[PDB]
Order: structure tokens, then C-alpha cells, then sequence
């Protein structure tokens, strides 16, 4: 049953080709967008899910966007083929949130697209493509491996994720937020995409120290590495007399840790297979907010801690979703036109965005990282009661 | 159903697109195999890999052994190595390798080009992807060491695509859409993408640095491909003359004619346009007036934040003198913190074949390769070695542009040469004037 | 999993990197070797191997690549060359050193 | 006179009081002697203070040599020893000490006590004095170590006044003028400066911490006695309830009867006053607007920052309901960086005996004395062990209003006991569900 | 000529009083503030160095400032008290930032108070008692040690005083400036007084490391102490053979101090007599701006670094004189009203201070130290060209 | 400044500190007693001069003052009974340690 693809395992450097490199993008543009490239003159949102571009030549591009679950079989990148071979003449493109986009030359022929893409059900009832993610509502949430690939997770990307967007979902095709609303996850502080900068972000957290496998670790490890993963001095080298699985008494090369000065960032995990974390009950969520990349009107922020510890609860995680909506409701009532959830909680003051939204504080939002904690505390009589 | 998925199940209902949905039917697509082909790997790949996440959702922890080091022969990264840690329980994860595949700038398809990977994949891999990676590739989610090499010598030789990077190298680059369709885009951000990629293609083959390194390219300040955080050099459009203005557009916004920032806000009522509310009141330096009901713009206060632009594109344009600024250092916390960019080069013409560029790509490196530690990134060398020396590397003098505020502690180094007498100094010469 | 080669047993992981360093022998590089995409060790993978070796020994760590290059003589380009899956897959597993880990 | 002072004499001229003919006219009065003062130190201490200054003029570097170790019994401070570095060239000034003197809270004077003080320091010391030290003391500078006691003598039993503080101890405590003579002051800024200073005079006579402390007493957010960048521990007055308003003073304001901030400006032309640009659109929280010819204000978010109370004293009042807020941490650079203090108790009560406030004092003491290191400032233990312990230290639990902002770096520490199972973990438990 | 106070040196501990503290207050105040203390209503400016507060009794007090040197002679007092039992009934006061102080009950009293005020004179011409320091002008200079009396200045606290306070002396008697602007001056890093929060500030600095004295070292300093010293960890311990200046070859403890290592904060010397820095070339000030305490409008600032160096000129600092003067008269140009000289400089961006103050900019102004520096770099596209 | 007591003899600075502490010798603490108030050295006031000296010898630093109370048992109040001018100006001197240093 295996099937050779024409390569030699015994001559493997032979009609080897590489370094070749990404397809040029202009393989595959619509002919509008070919022809216009570079020439557009302005843009409008004509409803949820469909924009328009005019160019300089009169021509316009109309572009319907649509969900899309990022993890994706090839069974649905077949059918999203099959959408844009009817409609949009083979091409298509994804967007930097992982939403799906389909391009016409009609703002009648797109507002057929997005009547189809939206009747299209996956069997449990969840839409394959639904149109939204434009202009002022709830776009599409950037997030990581989780459990279903990575070994350094505290919780799962996919579910997660599931969990808030069912959640919100009426958020999606609409467009009442005071601005776009992007929410990020990350299944550990690797932070693999955008949860330090986004409007909020879910984070994996561990909340214990590391179980050390010392029969294992200076065969498994470069100890020096994981020494220097740390970014609290917690990891120390040292020797250590133990009894093996098989029972026979040595002494080994290992490290410890002194748990009172670790704070569960897993980076020793990331460096030395023999100091793993997880754990069931340890293992939740943070939620942070207030971050954005953007340079509209203030400066790029970073996202803030709001919320210290919310527990695991898969497969539906319903605190998680309550806190999000919370989080999410009470900015969308107060905040100003243009204003993102950072603009919003730094106007009104952190002490109001808490009271806002309803959030306990405590000994864990207080920044005690080196020097530069300091500057996060309140030096000024400035504040609310 | 090879296995029991009662938690996994829960995630069928609710209205955004379910990936348990969608990884079952594609398990079935499998199982079926309508199209009769030679599946490389174990058929119930997905079955599996649905198990090993439900056990996961059970006992809340991953079931993915650390690590995993397998890859191509030529190339230091490109694959990311994976095995259960429960190969018996699930044996069509045993192996379960994701494949990282250059995509191009903008993400732009053909069905065509799509069509073929997926006939690739479904024979070679577990017909699971993810479109796309944060980085920007295409993933192909879950394959077998002896596959790999089939796999890639497929996609070189029928699909004519790389492999993009993983490792202590240069990633895959990624950029907005540029102006591909966007009337903002003060470069071809695409095109500078492509070309970047396409230069450095040994730098991301094959890992010859002390850390990974991203770059990233926006064509504007919007940010849309968030260059400023998820890359160590980060590229983003400017212009420095005036915003264009029509000011008959102005006077339509003003009338109600035009709905502000292309109808982004239509789902609530906001009441009507205002400009001096919603534009004029609102821009950070305060230099835009009415007078005479024309808008009236102080450019030279004008820091490029693009508010005015969002809320009016079809009355405010971009200038006609283009480049791009460049940022340099963002990163993830781990170790010492997260950063965003730091500006280092405020403006650069952008102009095949992008020598200027070059310059600053490859002084940072040289300075970075000779200078970081093992597994410090740049913004981390920047930090220990100081934004001066940063600025030095790439031949620039430093300019007040470079800080948002100048220092307030005192601890200021001198070099010894700019001293007037040096720092050679005898005690005899001091005790001569002052008594012990 | 454990492997016999030539009369001598190696355990070893997935990925075909010794498990135990003091487990190492002469016969490990030879069982290595194809899997490697080597025909035979010459003089210059032999070199790299036991800089490799006596760098974990003295410092427990594998070196930088900078260091391996600059202590070697061998540039980049002809490690490659020697070693087609590069310092790491190639030379490291075929000197006895641990899998390198990190974001990789 | 005694010394050549050519480069010292180009400060005689120019209209700013000239230090050096002040020096001058003493060293004169004092070879004079017109009142038979039977002088305790040398005569021409004052030329040769001249002398020594004009050599360090000249030659660019100090002519005192380091330290010095004085003091009078039962005191471990008060006095700052100094000795010349020339003492054969300049032995007027061989012995220069000075001597810090507690000064009424306010800086108020009678004549009667400021002559009586003169007297006194025109026999035992240089007739040289600073009015006032930055601490707040009576400066009086340069006597010689045998006159230390007699002087000491002569103050305590004459005139009823003590020593200020030096070491590590606590320092003089400062206040700003307090109630005596504004209209803001939210307490009895002098009176608790006073009786913390009775309150803690064995701290401050006899050093007991790991470093020096520092007491600032402001009656309001202006910060007339810079305690906020000036004191490890600030107390800064406020009110919680509304800002009085009398709306006929506001009418008078905006109908150009009154000059804005107590006519501050009236040296320039900026127009006639306009309380919507001056103070609505300033406003921080704007909380602020009229209706229909009123000032209204929206209290619950007021910042108290005094501005629109600092441009309509005569319209604008503090509240009924009044306190201080605690600040802790302020501190010069030296070693970790410069820092102002930090909100630590947002509201207390201010009400002899003032036992809250003392129980606040103490907490801090208590950790600060047990945990500091060598020459730590309490800001600095509060960098080293965190806000947290400052706070906890001192009974409260904390609030959003102990942050600017949250922390955005996750490295968050948890305790043991506030996590489900705790962290006894055997890597045999988690090996039986995760193959190595 | 030595004569006894009564004290006994034989029984130095009889008779003694000891912590007494200050005196109160009450024992000083004019009958018109002890009267209204607490009952104050509301205060004017009359005019230049005259101020006004009304009790809520109807009571009126009239305040007229003076400038004074802060260093003075007990002549100067008892003119002074002269001034006080003239016009006064023997009460005055002085400033926080050493102003003298005399309160009268009429307008027409502070008015003639004032020109006698003004129209005292030292020999040489300057002004004894100029009358001003209130409202938007510029006011007293809070100052150190300097050469007079300290052994860790880098400069001379009395004399750069006096040269600023005649550069800009007729703006103290005047009220110009968008806001009152607080010019503070330190002779070394310790900033004893207010150089770290003041809207321009003058600060001595070194630039060259210690000269060690290895002979006196060990005995003279707690080596620990001088290694335990340095903020950025240049001093270690060490020993090393030496000749003594008595010929005498032997090997002591001492220190050793990696050169380009040090900045030459000076803090080193303040815990150890062995190892001075001061120089003549090497020392001179640094410029610093934009820093304030009140809580007005903005919160507390700290100051920036603005001039990297101006060497030490004595006796009349020219260069000082006239940086300090260009500064200052950019900001009163071009800064709004209330605008401290930071809230001006942060709103125009410090790259617009820079070109309106026509001040060079440098290595020098660019944070390195530690983690806290990475903040004060540009995170944003938003600058000014 | 160089002095004599009982035909030892000590350098001292203007403050009355020894210069060399290797130069000490037990008439030391007796020269100085006189200008720190004491009549007698008592035995408590010998226990704090022998730690002092026992941790400059260890240390080369003196002790803070937690740490002399802590090892010590005397109070604050205690050492100023013993030594009138405190820890620094008498015990420290009397003790022949270094001269205290900073901003005194
Ligand atoms: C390691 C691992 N990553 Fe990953 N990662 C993807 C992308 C990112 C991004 C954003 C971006 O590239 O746009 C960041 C933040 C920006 C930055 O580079 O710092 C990012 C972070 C990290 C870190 C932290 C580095 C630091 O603090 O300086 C590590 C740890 C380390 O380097 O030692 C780390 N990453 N990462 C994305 C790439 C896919 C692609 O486009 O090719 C992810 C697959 C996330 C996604 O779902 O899109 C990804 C994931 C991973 C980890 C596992 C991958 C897997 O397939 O299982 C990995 C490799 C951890 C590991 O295996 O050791
Ligand atoms: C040491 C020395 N100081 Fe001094 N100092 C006076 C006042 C201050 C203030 C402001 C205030 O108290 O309002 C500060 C800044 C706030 C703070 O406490 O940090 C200040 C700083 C320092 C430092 C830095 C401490 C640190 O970085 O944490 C040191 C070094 C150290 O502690 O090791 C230091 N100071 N200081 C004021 C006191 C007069 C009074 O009693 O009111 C000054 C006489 C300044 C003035 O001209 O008014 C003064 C001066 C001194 C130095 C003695 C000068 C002399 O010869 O008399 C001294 C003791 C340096 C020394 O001898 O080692
Ligand atoms: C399609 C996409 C570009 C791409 O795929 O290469 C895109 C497209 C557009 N962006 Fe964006 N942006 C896209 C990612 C982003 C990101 C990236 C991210 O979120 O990770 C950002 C930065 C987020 C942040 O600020 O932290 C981004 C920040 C903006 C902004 C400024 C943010 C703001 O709302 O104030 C504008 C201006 C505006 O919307 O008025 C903008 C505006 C636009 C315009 C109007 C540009 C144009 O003139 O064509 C496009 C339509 C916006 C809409 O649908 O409302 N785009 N844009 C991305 C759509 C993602 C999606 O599926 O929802
Ligand atoms: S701090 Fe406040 S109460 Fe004190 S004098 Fe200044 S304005 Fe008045």
C-alpha cells in the first residue's frame, strides 16, 4: 500500500528540488483585482460580510466574507473550492483572522453569495460559512495548538474558541460594537499569535510548579538550558541520590527547584522533556484586555490582567463564555464611537473598568515583575473612589 | 465512530463552525473512500486523533509526547515532529507531524492550485489542516516520518511550493494584502513579502541563528498583519507630504451623503455624522480644523495614526511620497518580557531591489549572529546591549524619533574618546590637591 | 525502543537519538549513518562528531552553531553537505547527544 | 579681607541676592566685632569659607574631605561633620560642621526667636546659615566639634528646640502651610506633621532602620511641600464627597468680574477668561459642563486634581467630607532608579490622636525594619518583595486603585494554599497517564 | 575665650534635655492666621509678589514674597527681623522653595512693604529682597551643597544658582509664563531636593570612573559596602600587590572597577573615602526638563535628560545661563495655558522640544538601564517628521 | 594624627577612629572611652565590641543595627546606655572598626 512519489531513499539528494520558496500571490488574483492592483481609490462595508472597492478605472470588487474554524479538513477546503468554482470564477482568498473571502463583480451576485454561504449547515446545526467579521462587531478569534497537537498546553485552542464564538455569535453578522472587537487565545504563555496585544485574549495557565523526572533529566536534558530557561532563578543545578524504576540505587546529575520562587511559565518543560506541568485542576484560563496593534488615534497596547484564574471545564467551559459576554457587554454600553476596549478601560480607569464589568481584582493583577513593575502602580492622588 | 466522544460531542451543536463537525465527516470521507485512494497512513488517523482529544478533555492535560525532531533532508526546519503518548490506545497518531507550506503573500487561491494540495494531502497525510498558521503557512495537520520525503518531493516537483520554517531561523514572512485591494497601501507590501522571502530563502532553510527571527509587512498603520507585535523587524507604510483632500467628499460626509468609515458602524445609532465630534475632536495632535466648510489638515503635526483616513475614505487619500518605517524587537513575554517594535528607521523609499532594505535586514543580523546568546531574541539583545547600539548597526545617528521620551534616571555612559582628558588617572595626582 | 546493531544494543527514542549518553559506543554513529543519508563516516564527519561530543562533555550542552563552525572550520553550507538534515538532526544525533529541544 | 576671591567677586553683581556679598558683609561684622561677642570658633571663618570656595572655583573639584563622624550624646544624629581638605591653607574652616535644627511646622517665625537663635549661633558657630535645608531643618552651618555641645546645650535649655534627624532614622517631617493660609487644605496639614514629629522622636534621634525614612505632610493634590517625589511615606489630603459650588461666582467668572487662578496670569494677554476652554475641555475625567449658565459636575468622577479649584477659588470649594491618601516609596535614584510614591491607602480619616494613621506608620516599619537590606529605601523593598506586601503589611486587601494599570507580563506566582490539590506532585502519578 | 553654656563634660548626661522636637506653630503665627486658621475662603494674586486670602470672618491678609539666597548670614536674618518688627508686629515666614514671607492687613500696607522691599541693595547692587515668586512666572531655584560645604558634588550649587537667577531674573517679578515653572538644581546624582521632578533642572555629573586609593582602602571602607554600591555591578573585590608611598612593596584586599562598565554615579565614594571621582574637566551638569509633583490636569512627572552635558564654567556658567534661557523662552513662545513645561513637551512630542528648544539630541538621551529602558522607546509609527 | 596611651600608640583620624585596624591593641578601647562617656568597660559593653570585631573580621562590614540587637540581645535603648553617642560614633570606634560612611 505505500505508494512512491518518485524519490529515492537510497540516492535522497538527486532531482532534489529546493529553496524555491512561497508561489508568487499574482498566480492566483481575480482578473478585477489583477487589472486594479495598486489603482483603489476608496472602500465601503455595503452590509455584515460584504465589502466593496472602487479603483481609479471606475471597476469595483465586491468581497464576502465568512467564519472560518481554522482547523479545517480537506473534505471543507474541497467545498469552499466548489463555492468559488460556481461564483467566483476559482478564486478566493483568507484573511490575516483566518476568515474565508470570496470576490465578485456585483453587489447583486454578492449578496446571492452570502444568502448560499449562509445556508449551509454542518449536521448539529452550526453553520459551515457564516458571513460576518466587517466593520464594527466581533470578528473571528487567532488562536493555537492546544491539545490537539502541541505538548506544551494548559487548555485547548479549538474548544475554547468553540465555546466564546457560539457564545457571541450574533456579534459576528452585526456591526454595534463602538469598534471591531478582537478577541485572541493561547493555550500557554508562548502566547503563539496575538493575546499580548489584543482587545481581550484567553491565556493557558499553569498554577504549579514543575514534577521533576530525575532519573530522566541529564539524559533527556541539557541541564544548562533549563537552568537558563528560567526567568526567576527557581532552577538551580545540583546532585541527587535516587532509586530507579528498576530499583537500583544511583546518584545523578538533576536540578531543583524551589517552588515558592516559581511562577508556572513551563519554559523549563520547553527546554528539558523531564520537567513536565500540566495538570488537571492546576490548569485554567486568564483573561487579559485592553491591547491593539493598530496606531489609530493612540499607540499599539499591550493587553492587561483581568481576570486571574478561571478553571478548565471542557468540553463547554461555561464561565469562560459568561465572562467573555460579560466583559463584552459592558464595554459595548459605555465605550465611545472609535473607542477599543484599552481606549475604553484607560479613559474611564482601570478601577471603573472593574467595576464595569463586574470583575474581582486581588494580589494577582498587581505587576511584581523586576523593575519595571513599579511603573504599573499609581503614583498620583488621580483616581476614583 | 471508532471511539466513544461524549464530551467532544457537545462542541457538534451551537452555530459557529464546529471543527468536531468537520473532522468527523472528513473521519467518514476516509473510511468510505468514495475516490479509492491508497491512503499512506493509518485510515482512521482522525478516529484517533478525535479519541486522543477526547481523552484530553476527560482528564484536562495533553497527550502529546515532548518534542519531536524529523524534517527533510537539505533543511533544518519546516516540520514540527509529533507523537501520542499513548500509541497503543491510539495508533493512528503514533506519528501525527505538521507540515508548514509557504503560502502566498495575501493569501490569495485558486481553486486549481487549492484542489491540488488537498489530492496531495488526503493521500499522504491525515486530510487535516489548518489555513492558516499564525505565522502565515499553510499547515498540514498530522503525517508519518517515511512520508515526509514523499510528500515533499510531490509538492516541489507537481506543485512547484517550499516548505516555509520553523527553528532558530528566519519564519515564513508574512504581509497584509497590500494593494492588492486596498486604497491604503503605501507600498506593495506583497510584492516586498515575496521578494524577502525569496532572498533569505537559506536563512529560513536552514536554522543559522542564535533564535528564531520574524519579519512582517504592513502597508499601512493599521496594522493588519500586526507586524508591530509578532515580528522582530517589523515593516510599516508611511507617507511624509500632505493627506490629499477632496473637499466636495467633505462636504457629502458632513450632509449625511456618505456614511462615516465605509458604513462600519450601521448596526447601532450613533446619530448623524459629525466631523467635528467624530474627526476633528478626535485626532491625537489636535491639527485638523473647519473653516469655511473645508477640512483643513496642519500636516506637519500629523503623525500618520490614520483615523481621519478610517472614518473618511473617500474624501481622504494617502500622500504621493511613499515608504514604509521600520520597528524592530517585538517577541512573546518569555524570558524577559513582551515587546512591540521600537522604531529604528522612521522613513525608507521602497524601490526594487530593495537594497536600502537589505542593508538594515542584514546589519541587525550581523550584529544579532556575533552578539546574542543562545535563545535570546533580538529585542532581548536590544535591550542588553542597548537601542543605541541597534541604531549603530544599521548605520543611523540617533535621533530624537527614535524614543517616545528621553531618559529620566541619570545612569549615562560615556565613551572615553568623547572625555577631555581620558580616564587614565593617577591617585598621587588627586592627592596632591586634597589632603587624605 | 531497544535496537541491536553488530552484536551491541542502543536504546534509543521516535526520532532515533540515544537515550543515555553513557550508553554510547563506536558502533552508534555506523547504526545511524542511512537514516542520516550518509554512505560513510569520513574524516570530516568525524571532526564534528568529536567536537560534538567532547563540547557535551565539558559544558552539557550541544554548542551554538556559530560556535560549531567557528571551532570546526566548517562553514554552514559544508556541514550541510556532510550532514544533509544539518548540525542538529544529522551531526548531534550521529555524535550520541541528546534531541535538541525548544521551539524547533 | 583675608583671601583673594577675583573669580567669587563676579558673583557680587547681577540683581539675584548675591550669596557672596551676603559672606562678605559677615566675615566683615565679624572682624569688627562691633558687639563684643566673645567668639567660640575662628573669626575669619567666613574668609576662609570664601578662600576654600574661590580655590574650588578655580581648580574645579571640592576642597571638603570625606565624611565625618560628630554628634552630641544621647543622638546617633543631627549634626553633619565636615573638614576642610586644606586645614593649614584654610584653618578657619578645619572644623566646619553643620547642625540640622527642627523647624516649626510652615516655616512661621517670630522675630523674638530668630534673633534669640542668631545670638546663639553668632557665638558658637560661623554666623552662616541655610533657611532651609530641602528636609525642612534650620540649617546652621560651620562650627567646630568642641562647641557641638554647648550650642546643643544652649538650644535646649534657652530656647526650648531640638535637633532634626540624619541617618538612618527618621528624618524631619515637612509640611506645606497648610490650613494656616489656604483655602484647599483637607486637614490640619502643620498639626499632624507636628505630632508625628513629637510622636517618633526616638526614631528620629536615634537610628534604628536599615536606612534613612522621610515624612511629608501636603494638605491637597497640588503638593506645595513635594511629598508625592519627596518622602518614602506622603500623606496628601483630599475630600470624597462634592466640589462646593456657588453658582453666582461662576456667573461672575464667566462675565469677566473675577480673573481666572487668582489673576496668576495677568502678566499676559491670553483674552478674557473662557470657562469652557479653561477649565471644561481640561478637566481630565471630563466630568465637567454647563447648563444653562451653571457648572455642573459629575463627582463620582472626579479625579480631584484641583485644577477647575485652582482657576475659580472664588466659585469652587473642596468637600465637606475630608481625609488624606498614605503614597509609599518615593525616593532620589541612587541605587534602583527614581522613585515618587505610590497609592497605598486611598482614604483615611484625619483625628487626634491619629491612631489609624500611626497603625499605618508602624506596619510598614515593622516589615520594612525586619526585611530591608543594608541602605534599602522602603520603594525599593516594595520593588524587591512587591506592592502586595506593602499592602498586606498594613492590613488592607487590594483594590483597583493600588494600579495605574494591571500587569500585562503573566508571570503570576500563586500560593500553595489557593490552589486545588497543591503541589505535592509524584512524577509516577503523572508517568501512569503520559508515556515517556 | 572658650566659654561654658553650663554644660559638664565630666557628666555630659545630667542635665541634659533631649527629644523636645520643633516647636508648634502657635507659638508664632500673626494674630490674623491664628484667628482664621481653617476658615480660609478663597485667595487673589494683587499683583507681582502680593498675595491675598479671605477668611470667612470678612478677615483679609495680605502676604508679599521676597526672594532669598537660602544660604545666609545671621546679619541677613536679623535684617530680616528688622524688616518684620517695622512693618510686621514680628511675624514672617518662608517658603517651601525659600521665599521670605511677611504678612500685613491692608492692600496699601503690602503695597508700600513691597517698595521698601525693593529697594534693598547689597553692596555690588543686587537685590536683597526682590519682590515676585507668585503666579505664572518663574520662582525661587530649590538647591544643594554644592562646593560650599559637600564632599560629592560635581559642581557648585550657590554660584549655577545665582547665574540662572540673573539670566532670568526679570521673570520672577512678573507673571509671563503659561505656568509657574520650578527650576530645581542638585550638585550630584543623590538629587537631594527636587532635580527628579521639576519643569527644568540643573544636576552635576561626572564622567570619569574613581581613582582608586589602594594603599587606604581595606582600612577605610567596608569593601563590601563599596562593591554592594554600584547600580550596574562594575566593583569586585579583590587583591593586588602594591608600592606604598613609604616604598613599601605588600599585597592588600582592595577593589578593582571595570572601566567601561562604570557611569560614574558617584555612589561608590559616598560608602568609600578611597574612591574619589571629581575632576575638573571631566564634571559639569546635565540639563533635565518636564517633570512636576502637582497633580493638576496630568499626573507627577518625572524629567527627562534634555542637554547631555554643559561644561562647568566658573564663576559665571555662561552656558548654563544661556541653555536655561533658550529653553525657557521656547516654552513661554509656544506652550497653552497651565501647560507645565512637561505637559507642553509630551503633547508637541519631545522630538518637536528637541527642534523648538533648538537642543541637540544624542546616545546620551536614550534610556539603557535595565528592563524599565525598553518603555521609553517608540512603540507606534506616531512621530513627527 | 598619631597619639600615645600608656606607651602604645595608635593613628587616628580628626574623629577620633582608627585608621589601621590591624594597628589595634587592647589599650585601644581605653584611650577612647573618655570621649565616648564611659567611666568603665563593663562586661556588656566587651560583648558588643567583641562582636563588633568578630563580624568586621568575618564580614568586612559592620553589622546593621537588627542584626547586632538580634546577635547581641541588646536593645537600641540598651547600646545607648552603654554607649552614649550609639552604635556608630561609640561602639564601632571604641571597637576600632572603619569609620560609618553614607549620609550620616
Ligand atoms: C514555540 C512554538 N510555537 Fe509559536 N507558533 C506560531 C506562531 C507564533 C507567534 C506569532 C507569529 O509568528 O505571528 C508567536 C509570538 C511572536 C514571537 O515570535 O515571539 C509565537 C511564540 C512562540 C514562543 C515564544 C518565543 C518568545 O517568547 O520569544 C515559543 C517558545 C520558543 O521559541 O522556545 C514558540 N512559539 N509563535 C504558529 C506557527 C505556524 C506557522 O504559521 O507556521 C503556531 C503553530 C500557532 C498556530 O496555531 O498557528 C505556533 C506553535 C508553536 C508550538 C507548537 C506547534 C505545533 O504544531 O504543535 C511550538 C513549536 C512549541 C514547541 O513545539 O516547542
Ligand atoms: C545624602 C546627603 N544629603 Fe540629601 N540632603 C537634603 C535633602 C535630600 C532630599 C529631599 C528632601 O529630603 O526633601 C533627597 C531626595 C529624596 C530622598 O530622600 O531620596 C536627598 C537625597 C540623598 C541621597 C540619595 C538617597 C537615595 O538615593 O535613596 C543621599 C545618599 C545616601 O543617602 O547615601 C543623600 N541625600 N537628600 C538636605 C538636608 C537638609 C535638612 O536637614 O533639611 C541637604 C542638606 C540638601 C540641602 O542643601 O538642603 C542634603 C544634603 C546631603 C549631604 C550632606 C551635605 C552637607 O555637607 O551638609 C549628604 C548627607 C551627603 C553625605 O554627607 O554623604
Ligand atoms: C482582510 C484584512 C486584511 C488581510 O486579510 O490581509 C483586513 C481588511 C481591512 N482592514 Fe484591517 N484587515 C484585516 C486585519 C486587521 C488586523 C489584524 C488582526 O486583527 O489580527 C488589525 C489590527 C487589530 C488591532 O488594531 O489590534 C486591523 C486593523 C484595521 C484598522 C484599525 C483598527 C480599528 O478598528 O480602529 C482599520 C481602520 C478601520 O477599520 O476603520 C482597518 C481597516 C481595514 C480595511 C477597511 C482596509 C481597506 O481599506 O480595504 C479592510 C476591511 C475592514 C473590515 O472588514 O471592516 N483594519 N486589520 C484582515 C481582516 C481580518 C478578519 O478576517 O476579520
Ligand atoms: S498643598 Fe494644598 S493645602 Fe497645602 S498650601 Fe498647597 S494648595 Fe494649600
Amino acid at each position: 500500500a505505500f505508494v512512491s512519489s518518485g524519490y529515492n531513499p537510497e540516492k535522497p539528494m538527486e532531482n532534489r528540488i529546493s529553496d524555491i520558496g512561497p508561489r508568487h500571490a499574482s498566480d492566483f488574483f481575480p482578473p478585477v483585482i489583477a487589472k486594479n492592483k495598486g489603482q483603489w481609490l476608496w472602500h465601503e462595508i455595503c452590509e455584515p460580510g460584504i465589502l466593496m472597492h472602487k479603483a481609479e478605472s471606475g471597476d469595483e470588487v465586491y468581497t464576502v466574507r465568512c467564519g472560518g474554524a481554522r482547523l479545517m479538513s480537506v473534505g471543507h477546503i474541497r467545498e469552499i473550492c466548489a463555492i468559488a468554482d460556481k461564483f467566483c470564477g476559482g478564486h478566493l482568498r483568507f484573511t490575516t483572522r483566518n476568515n474565508i473571502e470570496f470576490m465578485v463583480t456585483t453587489l447583486d451576485e454578492a449578496k446571492k453569495l452570502k444568502e448560499y454561504l449562509n445556508a449551509q449547515k454542518f449536521e448539529g446545526g452550526s453553520f459551515k460559512f457564516p458571513v460576518g467579521g466587517t466593520g464594527a462587531g466581533i470578528t473571528n478569534i487567532v488562536h493555537t495548538q492546544g491539545w490537539v497537537h502541541c505538548h506544551t498546553p494548559a487548555t485547548d485552542a479549538s474548544g475554547t474558541v468553540k465555546v466564546v464564538l457560539d457564545e457571541l455569535f450574533e456579534e459576528f453578522g452585526q456591526m454595534r460594537m463602538p469598534a471591531q472587537v478582537r478577541i485572541s487565545m493561547a493555550c500557554c504563555l508562548n502566547m503563539c499569535g496575538a493575546v499580548h496585544c489584543s482587545d481581550i485574549a484567553i491565556l493557558g495557565y499553569h498554577r504549579k510548579p514543575p514534577v521533576i523526572d530525575h532519573e530522566w533529566l541529564d539524559n533527556l536534558c541539557e541541564i544548562p538550558l533549563a537552568v537558563a530557561a528560567c526567568p526567576v532563578g527557581a532552577i538551580r543545578p545540583t546532585k541527587k541520590e535516587i532509586v530507579t524504576e528498576k530499583g537500583e540505587t544511583k546518584t545523578v546529575n538533576t536540578v531543583a527547584i524551589k517552588n515558592e520562587r516559581c511562577m508556572f511559565c513551563g519554559n523549563c518543560y520547553t527546554m528539558c522533556p523531564s520537567l513536565p506541568l500540566s495538570d488537571q485542576t492546576g490548569d485554567g484560563l486568564v483573561i487579559m484586555a485592553g491591547g491593539k496593534v493598530s496606531n489609530r488615534i493612540s499607540n499599539p497596547k499591550f493587553s492587561k490582567v483581568v481576570v486571574a484564574f478561571i478553571p478548565n471545564e471542557p468540553p463547554r467551559w461555561p464561565r469562560l463564555a459568561s465572562v467573555i459576554r460579560q466583559i463584552v457587554e459592558a464595554y459595548a454600553a459605555d465605550a465611545r464611537k472609535y473607542e477599543r476596549v484599552g481606549d475604553w478601560a484607560e479613559r474611564i480607569g482601570w478601577e471603573r473598568f472593574f467595576e464595569k464589568c463586574e470583575l474581582d481584582f486581588s494580589i494577582h493583577m498587581i505587576d511584581d515583575f523586576r523593575d519595571p513593575a513599579y511603573y504599573t502602580w499609581r503614583q498620583t492622588t488621580n483616581f476614583k473612589f | 465512530a471508532k471511539h466513544a466522544t461524549p464530551l467532544l460531542d457537545q462542541l457538534q451543536s451551537g452555530p459557529w463552525p464546529s471543527f468536531v463537525a468537520d473532522i468527523k465527516e472528513e473521519a467518514e470521507r476516509r473510511h468510505s473512500n468514495q475516490d479509492n485512494v491508497e491512503y499512506q497512513i493509518p485510515v482512521d488517523v482522525c478516529d484517533d486523533l478525535l479519541g486522543i482529544l477526547e481523552l484530553k478533555y476527560s482528564d484536562g492535560t495533553t497527550h502529546w509526547k515532548h518534542g519531536g525532531i524529523v524534517g527533510v533532508f537539505g533543511y533544518g526546519g519546516g516540520v514540527i515532529g509529533r507523537y501520542c503518548d499513548q500509541p497503543q490506545m491510539f495508533p493512528g497518531v503514533a506519528h501525527f507531524h505538521t507540515v508548514r507550506v509557504a503560502q502566498p503573500a495575501g493569501m490569495y487561491y485558486t481553486t486549481d492550485f487549492l484542489k491540488q494540495l488537498c489530492d496531495l494531502w488526503d493521500m499522504r497525510g491525515s486530510g487535516l489542516t489548518n489555513m492558516h498558521g499564525a505565522t502565515g503557512d499553510i499547515v498540514l495537520l498530522g503525517t508519518t516520518t517515511p512520508q515526509l520525503e514523499e510528500f515533499y518531493f510531490e509538492l516541489t516537483h507537481k506543485m512547484n511550493n517550499d516548505l516555509g520554517g520553523s527553528g532558530s531561523n528566519l519564519r515564513t514572512p508574512a504581509s497584509c494584502l497590500g494593494d492588492s485591494r486596498c486604497e491604503w497601501a503605501c507600498y506593495d507590501a506583497q510584492e516586498l513579502c515575496y521578494q524577502m522571502t525569496q532572498e533569505y530563502q537559506d536563512e529560513l532553510h536552514r536554522p543559522a541563528f542564535p533564535y528564531k527571527f520574524k519579519f512582517k509587512f504592513d502597508g499601512c498603520p493599521n496594522g493588519c498583519v500586526a507586524s508591530i507585535a509578532r515580528s522582530d523587524m517589523s515593516f510599516i507604510g508611511t507617507w511624509r507630504d500632505d493627506i490629499r483632500i477632496d473637499q466636495e467628499a467633505v462636504a457629502a460626509y458632513v450632509g449625511g451623503e456618505i456614511q462615516p468609515n465605509g458604513g462600519a458602524h450601521s448596526g447601532k445609532d450613533w446619530g448623524a455624522f459629525d466631523i467635528q465630534k467624530e474627526v476633528i475632536d478626535l485626532c491625537p495632535t489636535e491639527c485638523m480644523w473647519m473653516e469655511d466648510g473645508k477640512l483643513q489638515i496642519n500636516n506637519r503635526e500629523c503623525t500618520r495614526c490614520m483615523h481621519c483616513l478610517n472614518v473618511m475614505p473617500r474624501a481622504l487619500r494617502i500622500g504621493n511620497d511613499r515608504g514604509l518605517s521600520i520597528l524592530v524587537g517585538a517577541k512573546a513575554p518569555i524570558l524577559d518580557g513582551a515587546q512591540m517594535g521600537s522604531l529604528l528607521v522612521p522613513f525608507i523609499k521602497v524601490e526594487d531591489p530593495y537594497d536600502e532594505i537589505k542593508e538594515i535586514i542584514e546589519g541587525i543580523w550581523e550584529w544579532w549572529m556575533e552578539e546574542g546568546k543562545n535563545r535570546e531574541r533580538l529585542g532581548e539583545l536590544i535591550k542588553r546591549q542597548g537601542l543605541a547600539k541597534a541604531i549603530a548597526a544599521v548605520g543611523l545617528t540617533p535621533v530624537p524619533q527614535h524614543v517616545m521620551e528621553p531618559r529620566h534616571n541619570p545612569y549615562i555612559f560615556w565613551k572615553e574618546k568623547d572625555v577631555e582628558g581620558g580616564w587614565d588617572r593617577d591617585i598621587a595626582d588627586y592627592r596632591k590637591h586634597h589632603q587624605r | 525502543a531497544m535496537i541491536e546493531f553488530k552484536g551491541k544494543s542502543f536504546e534509543i527514542d521516535e526520532d532515533g537519538f540515544l537515550l543515555k549518553f553513557e550508553d554510547w559506543g563506536p558502533e552508534w554513529a555506523e547504526y545511524v549513518k542511512e537514516s542520516e543519508g550518509i554512505s560513510e563516516i569520513t574524516e570530516a564527519h568525524q571532526q564534528i562528531l568529536d567536537f560534538l561530543q567532547d563540547y557535551y562533555k565539558k559544558n552539557g550542552i550541544a554548542p551554538m552553531v556559530r560556535i560549531l563552525s567557528k571551532s570546526t572550520g566548517y562553514k554552514l553550507k559544508q556541514i550541510y553537505e556532510l550532514f544533509p538534515s544539518g548540525p542538529g538532526k544529522g551531526a548531534c544525533k550521529m555524535a550520541g547527544l541528546p534531541k535538541p529541544t525548544g521551539c524547533v
